[PDB]
């Protein structure tokens, strides 16, 4: 679950 | 809970977006949504710079056309920004993915409320699905919704  | 994910980073202004050295040679695919007139190149690198293009691969082991594919896009909640109109997606909405060799047809199933630490949505579920990560707003850091879509068919580019 990366950026944004 | 105890540890908060660093995936809450603020996306730099639009100046860096149109002034950033775009790595076209690094693009491995494209995404298109006529329903919301949205189109952006898919960047393999999940870096901060890559996220400025509106779409970047979440997991390295992702395979377009197979398994649960996922991309993250930066949304400032301001019309004209990336992933802003993504929340306007409706159930059964058609979405097309273009790989360098083919095109896959996906159908939006809906949206849900999940946390930015939820890597489970991006985990492979032994099925062909797509997951887009869009932030509610730059002022709302409580929770963010994720849009999900299932594969409905596949058609090669002739």
């Amino acid at each position: 679950l990366p950026a944004t | 809970g105890s540890h908060m994910d660093a995936s809450k980073i603020d996306q730099p202004d639009l100046a860096e977006v149109a002034n950033a050295s775009l790595d076209k040679k690094q693009v491995i695919g494209r995404i298109s949504i006529p329903s919301v007139s949205l189109e952006l190149p898919v960047l393999k690198s999940s870096t901060e710079k890559n996220l400025l293009s509106g779409a970047a691969t979440v997991k390295e082991n992702q395979v377009m056309g197979k398994g649960n594919y996922a991309l993250a896009g930066h949304n400032m909640s301001k019309k004209g920004v990336l992933f802003s109109d993504i929340a306007s997606l409706k159930k059964g909405d058609k979405i097309y993915l273009y790989d360098n060799e083919n095109e896959y047809e996906y159908a939006v199933t809906g949206v849900s409320e999940v946390t930015p630490d939820k890597w489970e949505v991006v985990e492979d579920h032994g099925k062909d699905e797509i997951t887009l990560i869009t932030c509610v707003s730059v002022k709302d850091n409580s929770k963010r919704y994720v849009v999900a879509g299932d594969l409905v068919g596949t058609k090669a580019k002739k």
